[PDB]
């Protein structure tokens, strides 16, 4: 009977997902997530979790204990734009 | 599957399904019958009143090709009046080149070769229309042809196209069209299309009749109102 | 005539045949160019010579006019037909408006030729990126580049080809004002740039400078043998 | 569904799906209602907007001095048939020096739009033309559809949520062939308040009315001159 | 698997027109505001590299002396539409000896926007704002990859489009002045861009009834910034 | 209407044109035919069996002349053969209207094989399914050439095309030398067609054409019966 | 052989005023030595503020009128407003030049009001050159009418004569008298004088008889 | 009409209208409109059914794709 659709998050779906997967990690206080969700136009919730887990690794790469805003931006261009060869979505939006 | 997408491919048993699929679209149009009398041809089309909002005299399924040639169509109505435009244009090239009015054995030959031409290529689809051509001449008498979407034409003493095809032509052969003139035919044309289409499927419907012969002096036109009121007077006596 | 839309949109908003052609650029050999205030200096690396070939038929720096030079990357077969269509246009500019071609004008011709070619029927896009370098009238040296999608774009220093992100990261931590002080000192930036790339230790590099009034003048492998000595000699004593 | 890709392909049931999907495009646009008296032909449209500061998209267009149309669907194919519509009116006026009759205009459209419904790689025209005009026989209301099938009618309504407007027109069409221009219009205006949610109706900036009349050239009324017509309607019963 | 370019959806819209609507969500953001004193119109540049020359790119470009433009989404195919608009305003001047109105420029472009196919090949992936002062005063229009245009009063297009429109509906009123409309736009652009606001990341242009199309430059521009 | 304007013959990832490889399979399933040149003329002999006794064998011909001095046989499928015959009939005329000279046999094969290569690259067409044997005596010396559906050609002394062609080429290798007359090559062309025919090789199951310096001609079944007699 | 041209006569007259414009012509159509009709005026009303007069080959005059009237509608359906008088003159110059190597044999004068309510007269050659003037006369008797309006309207060649602007009253009787003088000496100048007056309130029309040789 | 028996239905319904705005359904889908319309009224807390509750139930059974589509007409 019911045919519930799971589409991609729009903008406020995306900003809410960043708040879920980054509420439990040592961050700089003064970063804005709304700027980050404008950089991921057609992205899934599984990719957004992988951005948040990757950007915590860059803090572990050098020394530090809390991530920065530029630690996020080094994660976006690696996950969104450097893994864009695979992307898994655009031949499944047409469901083929 | 895959053998039935284009009209350029045969099946593994040797037939084309895109023509057969377009033949199936004809039996969702309603019913058009036409029989020829001793000295003329009488068409007849029952017209479904889809809603009250349409106007009496709309979207006629009964065309007028030449001065003496008539057409009654059944199928996807956009392809009906598109075939009516080339047949109206084909008769104009005959009179302009050869001087006189086109005969039916040539007119239905030129149209059926135009319909057949779209059953060969992948770039175009077959038409979704079947239709009838009837006329009267003073040197050839009455003629009656019929064309399927594949492109096959034959002569007929009476034919039927629409939803109930066999259920219409069962009662046509009860008549005697060899000797009746085209006056009492008009009452018998209407009667065999009241017994079809039970009132469960449709609420109300519209009668539309056509008429040609030397009683119409060779010209094709619609029946007058009073004559088809006599046939609609001869409607509700089929309840006995 | 073959009528088929090759380049179409993706369901998320990309042009796949464009960005597939950008990866054909991303494995061609590296081309680096900076500009001085009086002498531009650009030089490809990875000549990749096999010592049995004619050295002049493998060149990737050509000239479009006396003032405009051009290097590229990507695949060479698409390059030298864009070049020959640019040679006709910059010659047809002179039959029109009398002055020689400004360096900004010839980039707009290549970029607009390359865009509409990602738009027509039955054509894959070009798979090259270019560096257009010239010192125009009134002696203002400047350079540009051209993406395969057709976006012309000026720079102060740039690099394309295989290993272009690492060289571009190297230049921003190295491009000062006094790096372009002398005409021989700007060359020491380029030779330090491509040595920080695929190896090319004096044997696979070919710099080619232009002193705003000359044509292109390629230095033979004797001054590069001299410059890579002294660029490494200063590196030898400081560290 | 492999039978669901190109206009050429017939279904095994015999229904071409690309034509049936262009019917979905005309159901997306906003509603509009046309109707006629013995001597007049009035069509009423309902505009939409995107934000409260953007303007409202117009739908009633002027073809000739005795023919006007109303569109529903994507607006780019509407202007493609509109520039065909204007061209076929003024050349008949150039050749024969007469107004081109309405019933003979629409058959040119039906032959125009049937052509891309049969070739390969050619979309149909998604558009919702309601046509009002004058022959020498009085007013005419015509509707079309992307299946290239034009209909002669006396009152119709097309667009999003238009079935509720048709039920209003059936139970009042016995009164239409008698009334003057005044309550002919507000018969049609009571159809547009039928096709709305129960809170906003007719706030003088989203509705337009076009009339051709027996001694009256085709005239479009927009958002100030609507207000004489729009006053004189009762409140919505609840 | 592969459809053609000219196919309707089961929901009825199209495929590649709707895909091109998604493509202008990757472009840089742009704001135009219509005011009865005149039309102000701003954009960001999205500077990528320090080695990049900043002024070589542009988003504001003029069509005629009294009409400006602003582009978003892709850039390389925007230059095709700009050139068709410049030629169209000069054919109208040549044959009618007057200035083409701002609305009639837009439908001259919007007829071109949906003409692809397989005869005579994809829709254009840009979005445009047209600011101009014709004889009906200052105007502001916005077209689509679908070819649908409508007059707006304060339209914000780009990657931060829907975030800016909400913050723009609250400050706009019908009786603005141009001196405060310029200041109100750079407050919005200060929020939505990534880098800090200075005299090189953005540029503006205003058209007036009195003077012609004027584009600001990096000398008169930063007095707005330091007095934000 | 119009065409397709795209090649339906592409390279395999192993680097082989697959449709040409399939067209050679249709050539190998054709009727067997041999061709032998020997020092004064060329002998072309084929194998023509009607399927039943109802067919009129004097109606169609396998061996066809192109000009006064050029004949041509095939081994493949029927209707493709008559197309490039009528093409090659025309190509010999445009050489003659320019130069006023009968065409050399080499220059005909230059232009017939150029048609077949052009036809396996252009848009929307399948390649031909025939291979040819072309004879002729230009400037004294005779010639014997063989084309293929790919568009190449060769210069044979003696060869066989059709079914069991790999057995005929071993049979001709043990038979042919440099020094034979025309009537000897006729006798060994029947002796190699007897390797694959049925039991009855009558005067109408085969068809033989020869070249001399007197020109190409085709044998009537009278003397074909005399050659078939006292054979094997 | 078949000569594609003939001369059908006609004489038109336009005078620009301060708040008005007056366009007048005869009503005789005639070629050779014969008369076709005694009623064929050349006053064509384009808009409510623009009237054209067309003299010369009459077949082109019927054609060129219908080409113009189509493009006034195409302008309005593309620009939502009617053409001004100066826009019609700029459009017509491209129309006449479009047949540069097989020209219309038409003399054209456009009279009407501008955007400020003042008179405007645009005279044309058969090729498509034009200028704005205060009074022109074209057609057959153009060489008779142009000297008389230099003296009265232009106030030329006079000494110690005041320069009063032409009133609407004075310009009517000045038009009515200059056709009576042209009717005596020109064989083509016709029988009824149609006068069309373009003011800020619409177009008035008036018919004055002449002699009928 | 059959599956609307056990619901409290106001006399504001037009089954002639409701059968005509539901084309191309089967007996399952016409049954499935009555259950979904019988649940929308429980969302807004209504007890009886109105016309639009059926009209909203149709849009759920068709299972359309919402994508920001109001730039038509």
């Amino acid at each position: 009977d019911r045919k519930i659709e799971f589409s991609l998050p729009d903008l406020e779906g995306r900003t809410h997902i960043f708040k879920i997967h980054a509420r439990s990690m040592s961050v700089e206080r003064d970063i804005r997530f709304e700027l980050l969700a404008r950089l991921c136009p057609n992205s899934t919730g599984a990719e957004i979790r992988s951005v948040c887990t990757e950007a915590g690794m860059f803090a572990i790469r050098a020394r530090r204990k809390i991530a920065t805003e530029k630690d996020f931006l080094e994660a976006v261009n690696k996950v969104i734009k450097s893994y864009a060869k695979f992307s898994a979505t655009p031949r499944y939006m047409t469901y083929n | 599957t895959g053998y039935d997408l284009s009209a350029s491919t045969f099946s593994p048993d040797g037939r084309v399904f895109q023509v057969e699929y377009a033949m199936k679209a004809v039996e969702n149009s309603s019913t058009a019958i036409g029989i020829r009398c001793k000295d003329g041809v009488v068409f007849g089309v029952e017209k479904l009143v889809l809603s009250k909002l349409y106007e009496e005299g709309s979207n006629k399924r009964l065309f007028n090709v030449d001065r003496h040639v008539g057409m009654a169509v059944a199928g996807l109505l956009a392809d009906a009046r598109s075939l009516a435009d080339i047949a109206r244009e084909e008769a104009s090239n005959f009179r302009s080149n050869f001087g006189y009015n086109i005969p039916l054995k040539h007119l239905a030959d030129r149209v059926a070769m135009y319909v057949h031409a779209y059953t060969l290529y992948s770039a175009v689809r077959p038409f979704g229309c079947s239709f009838m051509l009837g006329s009267y001449s003073v040197n050839d008498g009455a003629q009656l042809y019929m064309i399927d979407p594949s492109g096959v034409s034959y002569g007929y003493w009476g034919c039927a196209i629409g939803k109930a095809r066999q259920a219409a032509k069962t009662e046509i052969e009860k008549l005697q069209m060899k000797e009746m003139t085209c006056r009492d035919i008009v009452k018998e044309v209407a009667k065999i299309i009241y017994i079809v289409h039970d009132e469960v499927k449709d609420k109300a419907f519209e009668l539309e009749l056509s008429w040609v012969g030397e009683l119409t002096n060779g010209r094709h036109e619609i029946v007058p109102k009073d004559i088809r009121e006599e046939a609609e007077k001869y409607a509700k006596e089929s309840l006995k | 005539s073959y009528d088929r839309a090759i380049t179409v949109f993706s369901p998320d908003g990309h042009l796949f045949q464009v960005e597939y052609a950008q990866e054909a650029v991303k494995k061609g050999s590296t081309a680096v160019g900076v500009r001085g205030r009086d002498i531009v200096v650009l030089g490809v690396e990875k000549k990749s010579v096999a010592k049995l070939q004619d050295e002049r038929t493998v060149r990737k720096i050509c000239a479009l006019d006396d003032n405009v030079c051009m290097a590229f990357a990507g695949l060479t077969a698409d390059a030298r037909i864009v070049i020959n269509r640019a040679r006709v246009e910059c010659q047809s500019h002179r039959l029109t408006v009398e002055d020689p071609v400004t360096v900004e004008y010839i980039t707009r011709y290549i970029a607009s030729l390359k865009q509409r070619y990602t738009q027509s029927n039955g054509r894959r896009p070009f798979g090259i990126s270019a560096l257009i370098v010239g010192f125009d009238f009134d002696g203002t040296p400047r350079l540009y580049q051209t993406d395969p999608s057709g976006t012309y774009h000026a720079w102060k220093a740039n690099a394309i080809g295989r290993g272009a992100k690492s060289v571009r990261e190297f230049l921003e931590k190295n491009y000062t004002d006094e790096a372009i002080e002398t005409d021989d000192l700007t060359i020491k930036l380029v030779i330090k740039a491509l040595l920080e790339v695929v190896q090319s230790g004096g044997k696979n590099i070919e710099l080619a400078v232009m002193r705003r009034d000359q044509s292109l003048k390629i230095l033979n492998p004797e001054e590069i043998e001299k410059y890579v000595a002294e660029i490494e000699k200063e590196k030898e004593e400081n560290e | 569904n492999q039978y669901d890709n190109d206009v050429t392909v017939w279904s095994p049931q015999g229904r071409i799906h690309q034509i049936e999907y262009a019917m979905e495009a005309v159901k997306q646009g906003s509603a509009t209602v046309g109707l006629k008296s013995k001597t007049h032909a009035v069509l009423v449209a309902l505009k939409r907007a995107q934000s409260e500061l953007a303007a409202h998209q117009k739908k009633i267009l002027h073809v000739d001095n005795h023919i006007g149309i109303s569109i529903a669907g994507l607006t780019a194919d509407a202007r493609l048939l509109c520039n065909f519509m204007r061209q076929e009116c003024l050349d008949s006026r150039f050749v024969f020096d007469r107004p081109l009759p309405v019933s003979r205009l629409v058959s040119l459209i039906g032959s125009k739009t049937q052509i891309p419904t049969q070739r390969y790689g050619r979309r149909p025209y998604g558009v919702g033309l309601l046509i009002a005009g004058y022959d020498d026989m009085g007013p005419h209301i015509f509707q079309t559809c992307p299946s290239a099938n034009y209909f002669d009618c006396r009152a119709m309504s097309i667009g999003a949520r238009s079935q509720s407007a048709r039920t209003y027109l059936e139970r009042h069409m016995s009164e239409f062939m008698e009334c003057n221009l005044n309550e002919l219009v507000k018969h049609g205006l009571r159809a547009l308040r039928e096709t709305l949610p129960a809170e906003q109706d007719l706030t003088t900036k989203n509705v337009s009315i076009g009339i051709v009349g027996k001694d009256l050239e085709f005239t479009i009324y927009d958002d100030d001159d609507v207000s004489p017509f729009l006053e004189g309607l009762e409140e919505r019963p609840q | 698997y592969d459809r053609g370019v000219n196919t309707f959806s089961p929901e009825g819209r199209l495929f590649q027109v709707e895909y091109a609507i998604e493509a202008i969500k990757l472009g840089s953001t742009a704001i135009g505001i219509q005011t009865s004193e005149g039309v102000c119109l701003a954009v960001e540049k999205r500077i990528t590299s320090p080695l990049m020359e900043p002024s070589s790119i542009e988003k504001i470009v003029e069509i005629d002396a009294h009409i400006g433009c602003a582009m978003s989404g892709l850039i390389a195919d925007a230059k095709t539409l700009i050139d068709k608009a410049r030629v169209e305003t000069q054919n109208h001047w040549f044959t009618y000896n007057e200035t083409m109105t701002v609305e009639s420029v837009t439908q001259a472009v919007s007829n071109l926007a949906l003409q692809f196919g397989e005869e005579d090949s994809r829709p254009f992936g840009v979005a445009l704002l047209f600011g101009g002062v014709d004889e009906k005063g200052p105007q502001l229009f916005h077209m689509d990859p679908s070819g649908t245009f409508v007059q707006c009063d304060a339209r914000a297009i780009g990657s931060a489009s829907e975030g800016a429109q909400s913050s723009l509906q609250e400050v706009y009123h019908k009786s603005m002045t141009l001196k405060e409309a310029i200041k109100s736009s750079l407050i919005i652009l200060k929020q939505v861009m990534e880098e800090k606001l200075n005299a090189t990341n953005i540029e503006l242009a205003t058209v007036q009834p009195g003077q012609n199309f004027h584009m600001f430059t990096k000398e008169e521009l930063e007095e707005v910034i330091k007095d934000i | 209407e119009r065409g397709y304007s795209f090649s339906l013959t592409t390279f395999s990832p192993s680097g082989k044109l697959v449709q040409i490889e399939y067209a050679l399979a249709a050539v190998a399933g054709g009727a067997p035919s041999v061709g032998i040149k020997a020092a004064n003329g060329v002998v072309l002999a084929t194998e023509k069996k009607q399927k039943s006794i109802l067919y009129d064998e004097r109606s169609v011909h396998k061996v066809e002349p192109i000009t006064k001095h050029i004949g041509l046989v095939y081994s493949g499928m029927g209707p493709d053969y008559r197309v490039l015959v009528h093409r090659a009939r025309k190509l010999a005329q445009q050489y003659y209207l320019v130069y006023q000279e009968p065409i050399p046999t080499a220059q005909l094969v230059q232009r017939v094989a150029s048609v077949m290569q052009e036809y396996t690259q252009s848009g929307g067409v399948r390649p031909f399914g025939v291979s040819l044997l072309i004879c002729g005596w230009n400037e004294g010396r005779p010639y014997l050439f063989q084309s293929d559906p790919s568009g190449a050609y060769f210069a044979w002394k003696a060869t066989a095309m059709g079914k069991n062609y790999v057995n005929g080429k071993t049979f001709l290798e043990k038979r042919y030398n440099e020094d034979l007359e025309l009537e000897d090559a006729i006798h060994t062309a029947i002796l190699t067609l007897k390797e694959s025919f049925e039991g009855q090789m009558t005067e109408d199951n085969i068809e033989v054409g020869i070249c001399n310096e007197a020109g190409f001609r085709r044998l009537t079944p009278t003397e074909v019966k005399d050659y078939l007699a006292a054979i094997a | 052989r078949f000569s594609p041209y003939v001369f059908n006569g006609g004489t038109i007259l336009a005078i620009a005023g301060e708040d008005f414009a007056i366009v007048a012509s005869d009503t005789r159509l005639s070629e050779g030595f014969s008369i076709h009709t005694r009623d064929s005026p050349k006053c064509y009303k384009l808009t409510d503020k623009t009237v054209i007069g067309c003299s010369g080959f009459h077949g082109d005059c019927l054609t060129l009128t219908k080409i113009i009237e189509a493009r006034l509608k195409m302008y309005k359906h593309s620009n939502n407003k009617a053409m001004t008088t100066g826009a019609i003159a700029a459009m017509l110059s491209t129309i006449l030049y479009s047949r540069r190597f097989f020209p219309y044999y038409v003399y054209n004068i456009i009279g009407g009001l501008d955007e400020e309510g003042k008179g405007a007269v645009y005279s044309f050659d058969p090729v498509g050159s034009y200028q704005r003037d205060s009074f022109k006369a074209g057609g057959s008797a153009s060489a008779m009418l142009q000297p008389l309006l230099d003296n009265q309207v232009g106030f030329k060649n006079m000494q110690n004569v005041e320069h009063v602007p032409l009133s609407l009253d004075r310009a009517m009787r000045l038009v009515k008298d200059v056709f009576i003088s042209a009717a005596e000496r020109d064989v083509y100048t016709g029988d009824a004088l149609r006068i069309c007056i373009v003011t800020k309130e619409g177009i008035r029309e008036e018919t004055v008889s002449l002699r009928k040789d | 009409q059959i599956h609307s028996r056990k619901m409290n239905v106001s006399p504001d319904v037009n089954y002639e209208e409701l059968a005509r705005c539901t084309d191309d359904f089967n007996g399952a889908q016409c049954k499935a409109v009555c259950v979904e319309a019988g649940m929308i009224a429980l969302r807004r807390g209504a007890t009886e059914l109105t016309h639009e509750d059926y009209m909203e139930g149709i849009l759920e059974v068709q299972a359309k794709k919402k994508a920001n589509l109001q730039y038509y007409a």
